[PDB]
Order: C-alpha cells, then sequence, then structure tokens
C-alpha cells in the first residue's frame, strides 16, 4: 500500500498503525509512538518539537 | 428502460453503483443478478468498470461525475485509480478531490451540463467540480437537505428530488438544471433518490422494492 | 444447594495435567496416514523459532467485505538449515502396539548430534559410535542384515534426522535429533531412501510448499509457580477480601469431603507441550536469496532480517518457513513442523497467498525504517559518516 | 445489529458497556443517549453488555425534548473512541462516543447526523449513509 | 391484505390440560429443596406444586383471550364472516366464559396459597393442596364443550378469505354455471387462486388486474349470491350479507343461452332484486357468451336493461366473450372504471 505520512513526525506510514480523531474539519491526522499523539495533544509547538519534521524545517537542521 | 434489482439485499442501487452517459461503476463483489442488470441493457454500448474506491464497496457513495469526468476520494489509492484510468475512455478526467464535509456522492449532484454542491463547500473546491466537470455549479438544499447528492437524482433528461420538496423549488430547481423536476420517493416510501437509484439518458435501474406508481414517475420523467 | 447462576468451568480438563513437560522437544503424537502410493518423503521438519514480523496481501474471499482488498496480517518465522539424515528405524505391528525392532546409523556422525549423546562433551573421549561406524570395514554385512530386517518386516519406517544447530546465530551446539516418518510408498523403497539418504542433506522445500498448511509441535513458554486467577482465569476476589483475593473461594463442597481434581489450584503454568494446527505457510524462504524479505511488488534487495535483527534471536541466513500467525513455544525453541493430518478444503485453506510486503523494521523498538538504504535518505548525511 | 441491518459486520472493540452516555449525532432533539442494551449481545455472568461502532442499543434520553425523554428506544452508535483496529491494519478513533436515534427496522428518526460517522456503521445501516456527511 | 382472524393458536383440550399441570408440579416439587423448619418445608413444597396448578391454567386460557382480536373490533365484513360459523350471540357468552375460567382459578389459587401458608398442621397442609388439585381439575373438565367449540373454530376461521373490504373490489354475479369462473380467469393476468369460504359451493376464484399502479380486486360468487337469498339458511343469508360490505362494484353476468341450466327471465328478477340495494355501488351489467347467444332470451334481458321503462340499473351494457377473449381486456378496463375513476374524483 501506499504511505500515509504521520502528519506530525512527517513519518511515512507503512500503511497500517495509528489513530486519527477528527479537528471537526475536512480532514484528520494521522498520529505515530503515542508519543507523537500526547505532544500533538499537549498541543506543543512543532516548530520547537525537535522529533517534528517541522522541527528540521525550521531550526537550521537542514535547508 | 427502468429496471429493479438488490445488491445482496439492498435495494439502495446509488449506493453501490455510479451510472453515467459515457460509463458505469460498480462494486467489486456483486452478484451476477446485480451486474446483469446493467450489462442485459448496456451491453457492448459504455464500459461496466468493477471496482472499489478507498479500499470501499460503496463507490457510488464515494464518488461523483458526468460524462466528462469522476471525482474521486483523496483516499483512492494509486491502484485503483490506475484502474479507472485504463477502464474509462480518454476523453474523462478523474480528479481526486479533497472535502470532508461528507462522501463525494452526497455533497454533489450532477447531470451534464449543471452540478449542485453541498451548500457550505469551499470556493476552490467548487472550482474544481466546475472544472473536471466542465459543468456549472451552484450551491444548494434540496428541501433543506444540504447532502444534494444524496436527496436528489438526475439526468439530462428530468429529475427527481425529495418528496417534501416544495412546488416553489421545484420550479426554481428545473429552471436551474435546466430539466424538468418532480418531487418522488424510490424503493418504496425512501426519499433518499439520489442513493436508492442510479440513472442516465437512456436506463434506470432501481430497487426491487420500488413501486408501481413510483416507477411510473421514473421512467415518464427521466422519459424511458 | 445449586450453583444459583450457571456459568462455564473456568479452563479444559483436556490439558491436565499442568505440569512441567518432560522435554523441551514436544513429541509428535501422530503423523500423516500413509498414502503408499505417492513418492517418499519427510513428514515433518525441525527448525528454530526467530521472531515475527508483519504482511500485507490483497485478500482473496469471494463474499467477504475485505475480498480484494490488502489485509495486515502478523506471521511468524522460524529458522530452518537442512536437517541431516543419520539413521532409519523400523516399527512392527503387535498385539501390545508399535514396537521398534532395530536403527541402522549412518557411518560418519557429525560432531553436533554426537555432542547430544552427551552430559560433558568437554571432557569425554567422544568414543560414542566409534564401535558402530566399524560395522562398515567387513564388505558391509551387519548393517545389510539389518537394513535387511526392517525391509522383511516392519510396518513403518522412520528417519533418524537432526538439525544442522551450527548454521544457525543459537549459542547452544548441540543439535537435536528426532524420528520423522517416511510416507512415500512402499517399505523396501522407504528404506532404501532411508540408506541412501544417509550422511545427506534434506530441505524443506522437499517437504513443504507455499500455501500448504501445516501444524506446529512445541513446548510452550514457562511462567513458573502461578497462582489460580492467572493459571485458571478465575475471578479476583472482591477488594474487601482478608487473607488475600487472587483465589478460589470454595475450593469444595463438604461432600466428597476431598479436594477435587476438577478445581483450579495454584501451579506450574507455562512449558506444557502443544500441537497446534492449520498454520498456512505464507513463505518458504531461501538462505541463499538476498531479496528474501522482498516482494513481487516490493522489489529492493533485502532479506526477512529486520534492522538490528531478529530481537533476542539473531540473523537467519538459512531456509525458513513463514507460517501465517503465531505458533506454540518461544524465540530459540526448538520446534517441529508437520503435515496435516486430514486435507482441509476450507476455502481458507485453499486460497493462495502472494505476499505484496514483508514488514522489516527494526522490532527493538518503534522502528521507522526498512534498509539502512531508507534511513541514510530520509534523514540526511549525520555527525558521524561522511 | 439485526433487523434491517443489510450486512455482517467483522468484530470491533466494545467501547461502550450498559449505563455509558453517547452525544446524540442526529438533529431529533435528543441530547444524549444512555444505553441501557446491546442487540444481539450475548451472555456471562458479570459481564456488561456493551456495543461498538454500528450496533444497535437500546437507549433513553437522559437531555432534550421532554417528549423524547422518560423512554426507552434505539440507537445506533456512529462514533466511538476506544480504539479498535480495521483489517486493514489501522487502529483508530473518534473524539467523541456518539449515536443516533432509529426504529426497530433501522430508520433514523432525524434527518441529520452532525459530525463524521465511521464506514463500518455506514456500511451496516442504509438510512445512516444517506444522512453522513463525511464517512470514516 | 391478510386475515385479521388466522392469529388466534390452537386450543389444547382439557384432557391435555389437566394431566400436564399435574405433571409440571410433580416436577417441580421433588426438585426444589426447601429451607428452613421442617413443617416450613414441606408447605413451601406444597405452595409451589398449588402455584404451579395455577400457572398452568393461567397460561392456556390467556392464549385464548390474546392472538384473537375481539370478534366486535374488527371491520364490518370480517365480523361477518366468523358470524356464521360459530353463531356470535353464542361467541359472547362463549368470550366470557374464558374469562371468568381465569378469574376463578386466580382466586382459588390465592385461597389454598393463603391457607396452607397460614396452617401449621402437616395433615391439613396435605390436604389443602388436594383439595385444590381437586377443584382445578372439575373446572377445565366443565368448561372442555367450550373449549371444544373455540379449538373447532379456530381452525374454521383461518381457512376465511383474505380480502381487504375498504379497497375496490369487482364482484362477479350471475346463476350457477353462467361461465362466471372463467371470465375472472380471462379477466385476471396472473394465474386464477382458489380461497376456501364457508356456505360456498365452489370456493371462491380470486384474481387481480393492472391498470397503471393501481391494482384492481376481483372476486366471483358462485353458490353465495346466484340465487334467493330469502330461500337459504340463517347462516348463509348472512353469508351473503357479508358480500355487501366487501363489494365496492359488483358486475352481473347474464347467460342467455340456457346453456347455464336457467332461463333470462329467472336471471333478470335475481337481479333487480340486488340492484336497489347497492345505490352507493356503482354497477356495470355486462352481457358476457354472446357468440353462442339465442335471439329468443335477449328479448327478456332487452326490457330491463336497455329500456328506460321499469327496472333499469341506468348502465349501458358491453357485449363480449371473455371467455373467447373477444373484447376481455375492453370490459375489464370499463368495469375499474366505473368505480375508480368515479370514486377518486367522489372522495
Amino acid at each position: 500500500m501506499r504511505i500515509y505520512q504521520c502528519h506530525f513526525c512527517s513519518s511515512p506510514c507503512y500503511p497500517g498503525h495509528g489513530i486519527m480523531f477528527v479537528r471537526n474539519d475536512a480532514k484528520e491526522f494521522r498520529f505515530c509512538r503515542s508519543k507523537c499523539h500526547k505532544a500533538f495533544k499537549q498541543r506543543r509547538n512543532p516548530r520547537k518539537l525537535k522529533w517534528t519534521k517541522a522541527f528540521r524545517k525550521a531550526a537550521g537542521k537542514e535547508l | 428502460m427502468a429496471t429493479r434489482t438488490q445488491f445482496e439485499n439492498s435495494n439502495e442501487i446509488g449506493v453501490f453503483s455510479k451510472l453515467t452517459n459515457t460509463y458505469c461503476l460498480v462494486a467489486v463483489g456483486g452478484s451476477e443478478n446485480f451486474y446483469s442488470a446493467f450489462e442485459a441493457e448496456l451491453g457492448d454500448a459504455i464500459p461496466i468498470v468493477h471496482t472499489t474506491i478507498a479500499g470501499t464497496r460503496i463507490i457510488g457513495r464515494m464518488t461523483a461525475g458526468n460524462r466528462r469526468g469522476l471525482l474521486v476520494p483523496t483516499q483512492t489509492t494509486d491502484q485503483e485509480l490506475q484502474h479507472l484510468r485504463n477502464s474509462l475512455p480518454d476523453s474523462v478526467k478523474i480528479q481526486r478531490v479533497e472535502e470532508r464535509l461528507s462522501a463525494l456522492g452526497n455533497v454533489i449532484c450532477c447531470n451534464d451540463y449543471v452540478a449542485l454542491v453541498h451548500p457550505d463547500i469551499d470556493r476552490e473546491t467548487e472550482e474544481l467540480i466546475s472544472d473536471v466537470l466542465g459543468v456549472e455549479v451552484f450551491r444548494q438544499t434540496i428541501s433543506g437537505n444540504i447532502l444534494v447528492g444524496s436527496y436528489c437524482s438526475l439526468s439530462n433528461q428530468g429529475g427527481l428530488v425529495h418528496p417534501q420538496t416544495s412546488v416553489q423549488d421545484q420550479e426554481e430547481l428545473s429552471s436551474l438544471l435546466q430539466v424538468p423536476l418532480v418531487a418522488g420517493t424510490v424503493n418504496r416510501g425512501s426519499s433518499v433518490v439520489g442513493a436508492g437509484m442510479v440513472v442516465n439518458d437512456y436506463l434506470a435501474v432501481t430497487g426491487l422494492d420500488t413501486t408501481a406508481p413510483e416507477l411510473s414517475v421514473i421512467e415518464s420523467i427521466f422519459r424511458l | 444447594s445449586h450453583r444459583k447462576y450457571e456459568a462455564p468451568r473456568h479452563g479444559h480438563l483436556g490439558f491436565l495435567p499442568r505440569k512441567r513437560a518432560a522435554s523441551i522437544r514436544a513429541r509428535v503424537k501422530a503423523f500423516p496416514k500413509d498414502d503408499r502410493s505417492k513418492p517418499v518423503a519427510l513428514t515433518s521438519f525441525l527448525g528454530y523459532k526467530a521472531g515475527m514480523t508483519t504482511i500485507v496481501r490483497d485478500l482473496d474471499r469471494p463474499g467477504s467485505k475485505f475480498h480484494k482488498r490488502e489485509v495486515v496480517e502478523a506471521v511468524t518465522v522460524v529458522d530452518t538449515p537442512p536437517v541431516v539424515v543419520v539413521g532409519v528405524v523400523g516399527y512392527v505391528e503387535t498385539p501390545r502396539g508399535l514396537r521398534s525392532l532395530t536403527t541402522v546409523w549412518a557411518e560418519h556422525l557429525s560432531d553436533e548430534v554426537k555432542r547430544r549423546f552427551y552430559k560433558n562433551w568437554y571432557k569425554s573421549k567422544k568414543k560414542a559410535f566409534t564401535k558402530y561406524s566399524a560395522k562398515y570395514a567387513q564388505d558391509g554385512a551387519g548393517i545389510e542384515r539389518e537394513l535387511a530386517r526392517i525391509k522383511k518386516y516392519a510396518s513403518v519406517v522412520r528417519v533418524l534426522v537432526h538439525t544442522q544447530i551450527r548454521k544457525t546465530p543459537l549459542a547452544q551446539k548441540k543439535a537435536h535429533l528426532a524420528e520423522i516418518q517416511l510416507n512415500g510408498g512402499s517399505i523396501s523403497e522407504k528404506v532404501d531412501w532411508a540408506r541412501e539418504h544417509f550422511e545427506k542433506t534434506v530441505a524443506v522445500d522437499s517437504v513443504f510448499e507455499q500455501n500448504e498448511m501445516i501444524d506446529a509441535i512445541a513446548v510452550t513458554k514457562g511462567h513458573g509457580f502461578e497462582g489460580v486467577t492467572h493459571r485458571w482465569g478465575t475471578k479476583k476476589l472482591p477488594r474487601k477480601t482478608h487473607r488475600g483475593l487472587r483465589k478460589v473461594a470454595c475450593i469444595g463442597a463438604w461432600h466428597p469431603a476431598h479436594v477435587m481434581w476438577s478445581v483450579a489450584r495454584a501451579g506450574q503454568r507455562g512449558y506444557h507441550s502443544r500441537t497446534s494446527i492449520n498454520h498456512k505457510i505464507y513463505r518458504v524462504g531461501k538462505g541463499d536469496d538476498e531479496a528474501n524479505g522482498a516482494t513481487s511488488f516490493d522489489r529492493t534487495k533485502k532479506t526477512i532480517t529486520p534492522m538490528g535483527g531478529f530481537v533476542h534471536y539473531g540473523e537467519i541466513k538459512n531456509d525458513f518457513i513463514m507460517v501465517k500467525g503465531c505458533i506454540p513455544g518461544n524465540r530459540k525453541r526448538i520446534v517441529t513442523l508437520r503435515k496435516s493430518l486430514y486435507t482441509n478444503t476450507s476455502r481458507k485453506a485453499l486460497e493462495e497467498v502472494s505476499l505484496k510486503w514483508i514488514d522489516t523494521a527494526s522490532k527493538f523498538g518503534k522502528g521507522r525504517f526498512q534498509t539502512p538504504a531508507e534511513k541514510h535518505a530520509f534523514m540526511g548525511t549525520l555527525k558521524k559518516d561522511l | 445489529s439485526g433487523n434491517g441491518a443489510q450486512g455482517t459486520k467483522f468484530r470491533i472493540s466494545l467501547g461502550l458497556p450498559v449505563g455509558a452516555i453517547m452525544n446524540c449525532a442526529d438533529n431529533s432533539g435528543a441530547r444524549n443517549l444512555y444505553i441501557i442494551a446491546v442487540k444481539g449481545s450475548g451472555s456471562r455472568l458479570n459481564r456488561l453488555p456493551a456495543a461498538s461502532l454500528g450496533d444497535m442499543v437500546m437507549a433513553t434520553v437522559k437531555k432534550g425534548k421532554p417528549e423524547l425523554r422518560k423512554k426507552v428506544m434505539p440507537a445506533i452508535v456512529v462514533r466511538q473512541a476506544k480504539s479498535w483496529r480495521r483489517r486493514d491494519g489501522v487502529f483508530l478513533y473518534f473524539e467523541d462516543n456518539a449515536g443516533v436515534i432509529a426504529n426497530p427496522k433501522g430508520e433514523m428518526k432525524g434527518s441529520a447526523i452532525t459530525g463524521p460517522v465511521g464506514k463500518e456503521c455506514a456500511d451496516l445501516w442504509p438510512r445512516v449513509a444517506s444522512n453522513s456527511g463525511v464517512v470514516v | 391484505m391478510q386475515l385479521s382472524w388466522k392469529d388466534i393458536p390452537t386450543v389444547a383440550p382439557a384432557n391435555d390440560l389437566l394431566d400436564i399441570v399435574l405433571n409440571r408440579t410433580q416436577r417441580k416439587t421433588p426438585t426444589v429443596i426447601r429451607p428452613g423448619f421442617k413443617i416450613t418445608r414441606i408447605r413451601a413444597f406444597y405452595m409451589r406444586k398449588v402455584k404451579y396448578t395455577g400457572e398452568g391454567f393461567v397460561e392456556k386460557f390467556e392464549d385464548i383471550l390474546k392472538g384473537f382480536p375481539n370478534i366486535n373490533d374488527v371491520h364490518p365484513f370480517h365480523r361477518d364472516l366468523m358470524d356464521t360459523l360459530y353463531e356470535k350471540n353464542h361467541y359472547k357468552i362463549s368470550l366470557a366464559a374464558i374469562s371468568r375460567a381465569k378469574s376463578l382459578v386466580e382466586q382459588v389459587a390465592r385461597d389454598y396459597v393463603r391457607l396452607l401458608k397460614f396452617g401449621q398442621s402437616l395433615f391439613q397442609c396435605k390436604q389443602l393442596k388436594r383439595a385444590a388439585l381437586g377443584r382445578m381439575a372439575t373446572i377445565v373438565k366443565k368448561l372442555r364443550d367450550p373449549l371444544a367449540y373455540l379449538e373447532q373454530v379456530r381452525q374454521h376461521i383461518g381457512r376465511l378469505p383474505s380480502i381487504d373490504p375498504n379497497t375496490r373490489t369487482l364482484l362477479i354475479c350471475g346463476y350457477p354455471n353462467v361461465g362466471k369462473s372463467s371470465f375472472l380467469r380471462c379477466i385476471t393476468k396472473s394465474d386464477v387462486d382458489v380461497q376456501p369460504y364457508a356456505f360456498t359451493t365452489k370456493s371462491l376464484y380470486v384474481g387481480h388486474f393492472d391498470y397503471k399502479y393501481l391494482r384492481f380486486q376481483a372476486i366471483d360468487t358462485p353458490g353465495i349470491l346466484d340465487r334467493p337469498t330469502e330461500e337459504m339458511n340463517n347462516i348463509e343469508m348472512q353469508s351473503i350479507y357479508a358480500i355487501a360490505h366487501l363489494r365496492s362494484c359488483v358486475l352481473y353476468f347474464m347467460d342467455l343461452s340456457e346453456q347455464c341450466g336457467f332461463t333470462i327471465e329467472a336471471q333478470v328478477k335475481l337481479f333487480h332484486s340486488i340492484k336497489p340495494l347497492f345505490a352507493n355501488k356503482s354497477v356495470m351489467v355486462v352481457i358476457n357468451k354472446t357468440d353462442i347467444i339465442r335471439p329468443e332470451d335477449l328479448d327478456e334481458e332487452r326490457a330491463q336493461l336497455l329500456e328506460s321503462v321499469k327496472e333499469v340499473p341506468g348502465v349501458e351494457i358491453m357485449t363480449s366473450s371473455c371467455q373467447l377473449e373477444e373484447n376481455v381486456m375492453e370490459v375489464r378496463n370499463k368495469a375499474c372504471e366505473k368505480l375508480l375513476a368515479s370514486r377518486i374524483e367522489n372522495k
């Protein structure tokens, strides 16, 4: 199957795994290691979170 | 003509099939009695593509489209998409649409000229629909329901809407869709005419439970 | 008085006694019926359980809401380097049951099996079989007389095989020896086969194939001394209760004035024998095949071993059987795969599978990557590295 | 399940034992549904019957129009929260427990369903399909 | 379209009922383990026996009362059909009998349980149960003859023709052997069915035909409406009257030929008697079987029907032979139209 990427981590999800909850928007977000989920629920800033793909982008961790 | 059938023991043909003037989509795991309902009167006329959408078999509610194009949810797998592109004629565009109001088939109601969309749809999406289907799009509600594709069966000949739709909306909708519209029911009392039957300019397939009066209105308004 | 509310017993009386098994090698209590019209072959195989992982394949079940959709499935993998043949043993039918009348051995015995016949290898003079081996010297005559006898008598022939444990990441050196009934036709043909295969080697593809239903015979994981609650799935008594609560409140009525055989009691748990059946072979691996864990749909050259390797096991560098689902026993245990005792028509058995994907990510954490190739790609260049 | 449920249903993790209250997600006037029974559930001493996605329950309305309160009626579970697992390998969950009031045959009392609806329920109860927006 | 009357279950006899109760009580007593005083335990057993005695009677009698719509409650067509078979007046006393019996058994059961519950004496407690059984035993036996009447009728009501008196029906009448049964089968699209009915010689043929997505029911009367109503017995006369509730339209077939074995004069008299009575329902008179028909009879027929002069239903006759299948569909449309197109506009 194709890989849905756990958005927060941005990691590719080898077709199964994780949970969805509804933003009550049109799309739903997929969650990896619960660590990923909890931080998300924590509503922490991906810009700050090292693990996040976002971290990479903003950090200099990159180009 | 107009025929009756069932997917298993379900009369909601519109849930498991999608019919246009240039193609027909049917759920992958149907029975011969179900498939025949189409094969018997479509013959080698138009492609009858078996398929799944996002892994499900409720392809009628999961998609929307007409002769020029077909809209499929984002979750449509690349395998299903490749299979569709290969089976359907080249003149039809297949586009993934990202909308979460409901299933595409409930949000969109169209023929080859006009399309009604869920009244809360965003502008970007409404333009995409008009673009891919090459049709005029209007946000509307049929008798108050926002799930237009679920309460309206439409062809280029006529249309059937929720039985409680006022005559005033019927008159206005007729003008808007450019076809005669009449409030009615399908499958013995169901007001979900959009999901209970599929129809195009030359054939209408509904459920075995559609009464005599209901089938009369169908072959009369869709001119079959 | 009379229960009050009826409920089913806790636990199955047909798996008593719940005591430790007499050996880590669970016994094959039965073999397939013999059809002496087919070629000669083994009917079981030895291997070692290594790990599990996940599979994706499309399903084929006309009528299911999952017909023609992908499913994801747990499977286990058992390390399976060729068994080596070293004896035949020949049984005869008596009014007191099956009794063996001879055993004929290969002339050369590997250190691996020899080690099995000993309790302290390092000290021993390793004399095992050193006089038997001589019986070959002479033209061959007494080994013929035996082989001959087996043919003359003998209702069933089994083969003594043993595993090539050294071809396995295990520490354990001492190999596993065991009897395997031969089912190809004709008692004579059987022993000929046996004789021809001494010292010679047999591989799983000669015994199992894709989509076959097979059984697993193995000793269950051990747990030591278990209370009644976990061992039998008795109700916890209430919080309020004095003098402990993972127990059975009533151990019996007043008569018969004896605790009875049918009530749950604290005691050993696990390390039991089990003959689990109907496990589908979803893959028959080849050790001399890069792209073991690769697929028709996958393609990427990679073997079944996970990143970091099978946790608590090691690598897999030989043929293996990939069985759908899960099997009795644990990582590292000798385990016997057996041909099925009946021809199952199931449809469920019969369905022919084709893997689309085999998971290959590290099982030592929440693995994100199949190959180290993929990992470098996603991650970038690191402070070690180039 | 049972009457009017065309289709079978693959087992899914039971989320809602008797006594549980889910959101009413239709426009019937009901604010919540209090589960008193699951249909087609079996028997084991001490076990609560418990529903899941697309199960038909028997409920009363704790909060809502008085013409709906003080009585028992059928409802159908449409969203879960206890995570369950589909045959494509996925463990998924909604943000709320919710179902919709319905008749023994399986017809919605209301005309809309507010929020999403899991496909396993949609697939099970056609009149629920009809009134659903975003499915899954 | 179905029978309300079918649903009542068959009543078991008194004999079956006597044995079952005691056996059940016997089963119950030894299984039970009474706790408490010795005297109390025995008393408890006897109480248990008495209560299964009550239980078994109450269950049978409730089955007669349930299942059954009450004879008054049903629509006038349906009331009638029951009335012929039992006799309604006999039926009203009989319903009450079931009710009375149920009340009495409950009353006696209560009486004995209390007395036993009250008593200390073992002999007395035993005797009391004995008495109760004796009393229960007499009651079922007395009622056996009403049980027998009820059981027999249940079967007869089940046989009744299941037809709807509300929706439009077409009625074929005429003397016997006129060719009404054949006319009906030709008229119906699907194959004809047979419905059993009391006090009809043949049974009835029932068929149905569609024009549009409207359904029209057809039944013929053979033996019931065909001959003088007065001449028939009180039960059969009542059966003829059930037809009144039932028909929305009446068609009168005449067979002029005397192949039916009856003259035209007789047929005109029967027709004339029925005709003013049903103003409310539409009439279409059809002179069918025209090909064979003789001119001598035609003169008599002409005098009632066509002539404005005395006795005339005011309808215009269609010549046809349905049997021959000439004009079969033409006659059929008109018959439905006369009552349908009317009734639509009317309401």
